RNA sequence: GACGGAGGGGUACCACCAGACGUGGAGUCUGCGGCUCAAUCUGACUCAACGCGCGCACCUCACCAGGCCCGGACGCGCGGAGGACCGACAGCCGGGCGCGCUUUCGCGAUCGCGCGGGUGGUGGUGCAUGGCCGCUCCCAGCCCGUGGCGCGAGCCGUCUGCUCCAUUGCGACAACGAGCGAGACCCCGGCCGCGGGCGCCGCGGGACGGCCCGCGGCAGCGGGAGGACGGCGGGGCGAUAGCAGGUCUGUGAUGCCCUCAGACGCCCUGGGCCGCACGCGCGCUACACUGGCGGGGCCAGCCGGCGCCCGCCAGGACGCGCGGAGCCCCCGCCGUGGCCGGGACCGCGGGCUGGAACGCCCCCGCGCACCAGGAAUGUCUUGUAGGCGCCCGCCCCCACCGCG
C-alpha cells in the first residue's frame, strides 16, 4: 500500500503546487498542496476527525506549534496507506509539518519553522530510520531463541 | 462532506435510527434466532443489529461507489478472532448470507444498485445518505 | 512375459529413427511414452510399459543398446554394433534413415 | 495378474533427481528433494 | 571502535608520499578523487576508497605536522 | 502490414544479463517504437531446507531464493516485421523472450 | 492492477531443471572431452545448447553421428520435437584451468594404480601452466589402511572463504569409486585470471 | 600440548550485573524414555537426543497379520512349435481374482529347465567410507620461503608492550620477507539524484572516526557538532586442525555383508506408528476487570483472485476475472462471585475432503483442572523484549510446529 506509481492518482494538480511525503516506520503519507482553506482531509478524512482519539493531538501538533499565520488558508490532500493504525498518524505529522515549512520555503521563515520544528522533534523534519527485523534460523524473533534443553 | 465531514460511524447510529423510520428494508424475523459470525459465538444482543448492520453496509457501499463491491468483502470488513479453542487464536468471517439478506433486500430501495460483479450503491442511495450529512453538522 | 511380437520391431525402428531411445523409468503402469507406434493388428496407440523395459535390459545385456541413467528418465542410447543388429533383424537390407542432421553453424554464446 | 498388479491408485510423488518417495519438496512443481535440493539447486540456479 | 586494516594502511601511505600536495589535509573528496583517479591509484568499491581517503586525510595531517 | 502491437516479456533471472538484453532491445525501437521499460516487481521464489542430509545437528536452514525477472516493452509495428528487429537484440543464453499481441478485441 | 496468473513463468524454471539434467547427462557420457559447462537458447522454442569442453572436436567425433544419438536422445527425452535440439560445443582455452577438467583428469589415472602424490602435483603442474595463482587438490576416502583419512596438497596461496570467493576460485567433487570403497577426490583451483572482478582488496598505486 | 580449587591480561545477555519476559505448578499439543501388543518401524541421549530425520485412515512405511505375481535380464547345455509357456468363464474356495479346486476351453514360442551370471532389496556395519550438515570455532587463530637456534623433539618470525569487533592495527623487534582467515567482499535497508515506467525499478552518489576539541611516539581514544545513517544495520558465506559427532533409512553414493522365488524383490488387502500405569523436552491456551463480552472504525506487510442466489454456520450450486490483519480504539454489557473467567472432556446432529474416516470443520448442549506456581533453569539491549495477527514448508483432508 506504499511506494506506489498511484501515490496520488485521482488528484489532477489544479495548484496543488507543493507536493510532500511521510515515512513513518513503512508507512507513507504523501499530501499535495494548494493556499486553500485549511482543508487537511488526510485520508479524505477532516483532519477533526481521525481514528485515535487520544492521538489527534499529535496530528494537530504540527499544525499547532507552526500557527495559522501560515497554515491557515493552506489545503493539503494527504493520501495515507501502508503500516498500521499509529504508525500513520506519525507519518501524517511529517507531511504535514514539511508541507508548511515548504509553502514558504525559498523565504528564510524556513529558519524560524525549522527552529518550532527541531524543538519538538528532530524526527518530524528527519526520517525515522526504524522499521523491523529479521527472524532467526532458531527459535522465534530477531532477539529471542527457544528455550534451552537440558543444559 | 456526505459522510467525509461527519464521522461516518456517529452517522451509523442516526441513520440507523432512519433505517426504522424511513421504513428502509425491515428485521428479517432471522434477528432473533441466528448469530453475527462464526468468529463471533456471541449472539447480537442490540435488537437493532440488522439496521446498524443495514447502516454499515450503505457507509462501506456509498465510499467506495461503484467499484463492484460484493457480499463477501463487506461481510469479512468486520471480521473477529475464534476464542474457545485452545490453539492460537486467528481471524474467521462474519456470516456472509446475514450480510447476503441485507444487501439483496437493499437493491429495492434502490440504495443498491445492479453492476458487473458486485452492486454498488445507486445515484438515488447518493442523494439519500447526502440529506443525513446536513443532520449530523446542523 | 508373453508380450506381443509387434513390440520388438516398433522399438528397433524407433530406436535407429531417433538414433536413441531414452525411456522414461516407470516400474508403474501409466502413460507409455516414445514407441506411440506399436504398428496396428490390436493397437493403435503405445505399447504395455513393461515390455519397453524388459526388453530394454536384454537389449543391454546382448550390447545392442548402451544405457547411462541419469535422473529418473533413462538416457539409453543404440550403439555402434547396434545399428547391424536392428537393421539385419528388421530385414533391412541396406543403411536406411537415422537420425544426423547436417553440421551447426557457430552460434552466439 | 491383470487385476492384481497396481489395483491401488495414489499420489505417487518422486524426487525427479532421487526417486525418494519423502521430502519430494514440490513447492512450485519441482520435486528437487529436501536434501537432493543443494546439490543440484547450483545448475538449476539458486542464491543465498 | 575503528582502526584501520592493513590494506587500506598501506594503500594510504603509497597515496600520501605519491601525491602530498595534490591531496587535502581536511577536505576527504578532494582526496578521494585522487584515490579513484584511474592512473594516480584504482580502489575496487567507494567504501574502500571511502576508507582510504579517510586514513590519506588525517595521513595528510600527519604529514603537515611533523611527519611519521 | 498489419500494425498490431506486440508486448514484449523477457524473463530472465540474472538481473545483470537482462540488464544487457534491455539497451539492446530499447536500441531496435528507433527502428520501431519501443515503450519505456516496465520491470518486473522482484519475484523471489523462496526454499528454505534442513541443511543437514540427516536430522542431526542443531536444525540449521539453507534459505535459498532465485529471482526470476521479467522486462516489459509494448511495440506497435508489422507482426511479421518485429520478428526481424529481434535479429539485431543479442542473442546472449538462457532468456526466455516472448511477443504477444495487443490485437484490438475481434469485433 | 495487474492480473498476477504470468502463465510463461514455470517455463523458465522447466528451462532451469532441464539445464540441471542436462548437465547430470552430460558429465556421464561427455567426461573424455573434458564436460564443464552446459547451456540452454530457447527462444523460438528452437533448443540451443552450448557444451564447454576441452577440445570440441571430441565430442563430434565421427562426422555429428556421436553428437546426433545424443541430440536426438535429447531431444526424446525432453519431449523437445526432434531435429530442433541442436548443440554447438565451444572449445575451452586453459583445460587445465577449469577445475571441472582437472578433477575428471585425476579420477582417470586414480582409478588404475597411479600414486596420490604423484598425481596430486601432476594436476597441481596443470594449474601453474594455466596462470593459476594456486591450486589445491584433497583426496579422501580409504587410502593405504582400511580406517580412512584426507590428503591436501595445495601449491600456491588459494582462497575460499568470502564473495571474491564465487567469483574467483572455482572447484568440483568427482566421487571416485575404487575396488576397495569410494574414494571421492576433489580439486579446487584459485585464478585471479577473471576480469568480471577485481579483489577488492587488491590496491594499485603510482 | 592438555589441565591448574596457579598468577597477570582480555571477553560475551549461547555468562552475570541493572532489569524484563519466562518455563517448571495447570489443562492441551508435539516428540522421548518406560508399559503393552500381532505390530506398536526406526535412528538420535549434556551442550551438539527429545515440532529432530520437513502435516502417518490408504500411498508414504521402513512395522505387523495375511495374500499374488516374477519383471531370474545375458550366455552355456538341453527340451520343445498345433505348439514351450501364458490365460480362462460355471460353481466352490480364500476378504477376495482360476488364488487354488472341480471342469475344458483357450494361448502362441514372446520360451521350459538346469548351469553359470541376474533385476533387485528405507535388509546390517557411519566402528569400511564418499559427500553433506552439527560442534570445537559470537575465536582469532593458521601457516610459508629463505636465514637464526639447538644432536634433536621443537622454537624464532607468531612480541608482556600499545590499540581494536578481530593476529584490528601500532611501536619495538635473529629474524626478515609473504600469504590464507579476519576485515574487505557480497545481500536487503536507511536516504538522495537521475533514467524510466501495466505494477515502483534500474542505475549512481553518500559516511569517511571525515569534521571539532582535549589527551596520546603512535594506534588511537573520549566528549562534540552537522548528518538517512556514527563508528558492523537483523544482513550470508566459512581460517587451520580435527570428532570412532550423525546419516548405508536421500539416490545408478559406495566397500564388505546379507538375502535372491515359499525373495529382505514387487504389487495387493487389513491394521500399527498416534496404542500407551507412569517420569521428561520444546510448545499452545488458561488462571479474568490494564478483563471476557453488542456492534461500530479499522490499519498491514512476506504480499493478495473475486462474484451471485442456496444455507445461523460449516458448506455447496452457478459463475467470472478479481481485490487486504488482528492488536488496539469508540461507545454498551457484566462486578471479582470459580463468575458471563477458562475451554478441557462428553452426547446428538450438520458437513467437507476423500476408493475408503479413523482425519478435520460447524452448531445445540455438557463447563476439567486452573486464583498467579516447589526445588530448579532458559532467553534477551530499540523497532528489541513482549503483545497480536498473516501467508507458506509439508497436505485428497488435517497447525497448538517451521521459515518468514
Amino acid at each position: 500500500d506504499l511506494l506506489e506509481r498511484n501515490d496520488i492518482e485521482v488528484r489532477e494538480r489544479d495548484k496543488y503546487t507543493v507536493h510532500t511525503l511521510g515515512k513513518k516506520k513503512n508507512s507513507v503519507a504523501v499530501a499535495f498542496v494548494k493556499a486553500g482553506k485549511g482543508d487537511i482531509l488526510v485520508n479524505n478524512v477532516p483532519l477533526a476527525l481521525v481514528r485515535p482519539e487520544i492521538l489527534r493531538t499529535k496530528v494537530s501538533e504540527p499544525i499547532m506549534i507552526l500557527g495559522e499565520s501560515l497554515f491557515k488558508g493552506l489545503d493539503m490532500n494527504i493520501k495515507v496507506a501502508g503500516g498500521g493504525h499509529v504508525s500513520q498518524i506519525y507519518a501524517v505529522r511529517q507531511a504535514i509539518s514539511r508541507g508548511v515549512l515548504a509553502s514558504v520555503k525559498d523565504e528564510a521563515a524556513r529558519s524560524e519553522l525549522r527552529a518550532k520544528l527541531v524543538s519538538y522533534d528532530r524526527q518530524l523534519v528527519v526520517s525515522d530510520p526504524r522499521r523491523c527485523e529479521a527472524k532467526k534460523f532458531g527459535g522465534r524473533g530477531a532477539r529471542a531463541r527457544r528455550q534451552k534443553s537440558y543444559r | 462532506s456526505s459522510v467525509t465531514r461527519v464521522p461516518a460511524d456517529v452517522f451509523i447510529n442516526s441513520f440507523a435510527a432512519h433505517l426504522k423510520n424511513r421504513g428502509i428494508i425491515k428485521c428479517p424475523a432471522f434477528t432473533d434466532y441466528v448469530k453475527t459470525g462464526v468468529s463471533r459465538q456471541y449472539a447480537p444482543r442490540d435488537a437493532d443489529w440488522f439496521y446498524i448492520k443495514a447502516a454499515s453496509v450503505i457507509r462501506h457501499f456509498y465510499i467506495s461507489g461503484s467499484h463492484s463491491i460484493g457480499v463477501a468483502g463487506l461481510a469479512r470488513k468486520y471480521s473477529s478472532l475464534q476464542k474457545g479453542k485452545t490453539t492460537p487464536h486467528h481471524t474467521k468471517r462474519a456470516s456472509c448470507k446475514v450480510i447476503r439478506s441485507i444487501v439483496s433486500q437493499f437493491l429495492g430501495q434502490k440504495l443498491l444498485i445492479a453492476g458487473e460483479r458486485g452492486r454498488h450503491i445507486s445515484p438515488n442511495g447518493r442523494k439519500m445518505v447526502e440529506d443525513f450529512a446536513e443532520g449530523l453538522q446542523k | 512375459v508373453h508380450i506381443p511380437k509387434a513390440v520388438y520391431k516398433a522399438v528397433y525402428a524407433h530406436l535407429y529413427e531417433n538414433a536413441s531411445l531414452a525411456l522414461k523409468e516407470y516400474w508403474r503402469v501409466g502413460n507409455v511414452p516414445g514407441i506411440t507406434y506399436v504398428d496396428e493388428n490390436g493397437k493403435l496407440c503405445n505399447p504395455t510399459y513393461l515390455h519397453v523395459n524388459c526388453i530394454m535390459q536384454s537389449l543391454e545385456s546382448r550390447g545392442v543398446v548402451k544405457d547411462t541413467f541419469a535422473w529418473r528418465h533413462h538416457y539409453y542410447l543404440l550403439t555402434e554394433k547396434g545399428e547391424q543388429f536392428i537393421r539385419k533383424e528388421l530385414d533391412l537390407t541396406d543403411d536406411v534413415l537415422p537420425t544426423p542432421y547436417s553440421k551447426p553453424s557457430i552460434k552466439p554464446p | 495378474r491383470e487385476t492384481e498388479f497396481c489395483t491401488h491408485i495414489a499420489h505417487k510423488r518422486e524426487c525427479r533427481i532421487c526417486g525418494n518417495y519423502n521430502s519430494v519438496y514440490r513447492k512450485y512443481g519441482l520435486f528437487i528433494c529436501r536434501r537432493c535440493f543443494k546439490e543440484n539447486a547450483g545448475k538449476i540456479g539458486f542464491v543465498k | 571502535g575503528k582502526v584501520r586494516t592493513k590494506t587500506i594502511k598501506r594503500a594510504a601511505r603509497k597515496i600520501v608520499e605519491n601525491n602530498y600536495e595534490s591531496l587535502k589535509p581536511k577536505d576527504f573528496q578532494n582526496n578521494k578523487a585522487i584515490c579513484s583517479k584511474r592512473n594516480v591509484a584504482i580502489i575496487p568499491s567507494k567504501r574502500l576508497r571511502n576508507k582510504v581517503a579517510g586514513y590519506v586525510t588525517t595521513l595528510m595531517n600527519r604529514v603537515v605536522k611533523g611527519p611519521v | 502490414d498489419m500494425h498490431q502491437k506486440y508486448t514484449i516479456i523477457v524473463v530472465g533471472k540474472d538481473l545483470k544479463l537482462v540488464e544487457r538484453y534491455v539497451k539492446s532491445i530499447v536500441k531496435e525501437g528507433r527502428a520501431f517504437g519501443i515503450s519505456g521499460p516496465c520491470r518486473a516487481p522482484v519475484r523471489r521464489l523462496t526454499i528454505t531446507t534442513r541443511k543437514s542430509p540427516c536430522g542431526e545437528g542443531t536444525n540449521t536452514w539453507h534459505r535459498f531464493e532465485l529471482r526470476m525477472y521479467k522486462r516489459t516493452f509494448w511495440v506497435t509495428c508489422g507482426g511479421n516485421d518485429i520478428s526481424t528487429i529481434l535479429s539485431k537484440t543479442v542473442v546472449i543464453p538462457g532468456i526466455q523472450v516472448t511477443v504477444e499481441v495487443e490485437e484490438p478485441d475481434n469485433e | 492492477r495487474r492480473d498476477e496468473e504470468n502463465v510463461y513463468y514455470s517455463k523458465y524454471l522447466n528451462d532451469c531443471i532441464m539445464e540441471a539434467e542436462l548437465h547430470e547427462f552430460f558429465s556421464r557420457e561427455l567426461v573424455d572431452a573434458g564436460y564443464a559447462s552446459c547451456s540452454l537458447c530457447r527462444t523460438i522454442d528452437s533448443i540451443c545448447v552450448i557444451i564447454q569442453c576441452a577440445e570440441p572436436e571430441v565430442v563430434m567425433g565421427d562426422n555429428h553421428y556421436r553428437l546426433h544419438k545424443i541430440e536426438y536422445l535429447l531431444a526424446g527425452r525432453f519431449m523437445c520435437d526432434p531435429k530442433n535440439f541442436n548443440i554447438w560445443v565451444d572449445k575451452i582455452i586453459k583445460r587445465g584451468l577449469s577445475a571441472e577438467i582437472m578433477v575428471d583428469n585425476l579420477r582417470a589415472k586414480l582409478e588404475e594404480a597411479m600414486p596420490i602424490r604423484r598425481a596430486a602435483y601432476s594436476i597441481i603442474r596443470t594449474a601453474m601452466r594455466a596462470g593459476a595463482a594456486g591450486c589445491e587438490v584433497i583426496v579422501a576416502g580409504k587410502l593405504r589402511a582400511q580406517r580412512a583419512r584426507a590428503n591436501k596438497f595445495k601449491e600456491g596461496c588459494l582462497i575460499s572463504t568470502g564473495h571474491p570467493k564465487r567469483i574467483f576460485l572455482a572447484e568440483a567433487t568427482r566421487h571416485i569409486k575404487m575396488r576397495q570403497g569410494v574414494i571421492g577426490v576433489k580439486v579446487r583451483i584459485y585464478n585471479p585470471n577473471i576480469r568480471g572482478a577485481v579483489m577488492p582488496d587488491k590496491i594499485e598505486i603510482g
